[PDB]
């Protein structure tokens, strides 16, 4: 951690926060992508939500209405 | 009103009533709702891409419920 603090001071904020904001670039860049690859793109902003949700099962939360 | 219709073969006669139904069904279709729309499926990828963009805005379940909406929607195309 306090390695790659001082190799890079730029820090996201935890928590699950990162992983929703990629999902949603990666959703609308989605649809400037015409090719077979967009359903891919799709899939990875998806599978990006499953930490968030993971960490709200894991909680003892409804992890879909949390995420 | 009524319509007399003439022709050969049973089957010439039978289409000719067929497609009158089909002609009404169709011309019934636009009194009540006086628009039209293209085909090829493209109603149902408007409808599943801004669906899509409905469900970034709605909160709880219903997200996940109307996406899935608008995936199903793409079988048709």
């Amino acid at each position: 951690v306090i390695r790659n603090l001082i190799r890079d001071n730029r820090v996201v904020y935890g928590g699950g926060a990162a992983e929703i904001s990629c999902a949603l670039a990666v959703s609308q860049e989605a649809d400037k992508c015409p090719t077979l690859e967009q359903y891919a793109m799709r899939a990875f902003a998806d599978a990006l939500e499953v930490i968030p949700m993971a960490l709200s099962e894991n909680s003892g939360m409804n992890p879909i209405q949390t995420m | 009103v009524t319509i007399v219709v003439r022709g050969s073969n049973k089957l010439v006669i039978e289409e000719a009533e067929r497609s009158i139904h089909d002609a009404l069904c169709v011309i019934r279709c636009l009194v009540k709702k006086r628009a039209l729309i293209a085909g090829g499926g493209a109603p149902e990828i408007e409808l599943a891409l801004r669906l899509t963009e409905y469900s970034r805005t709605l909160s709880g379940m219903e997200s996940y419920c109307v996406r899935a909406f608008a995936d199903a929607m793409e079988v048709i195309p």
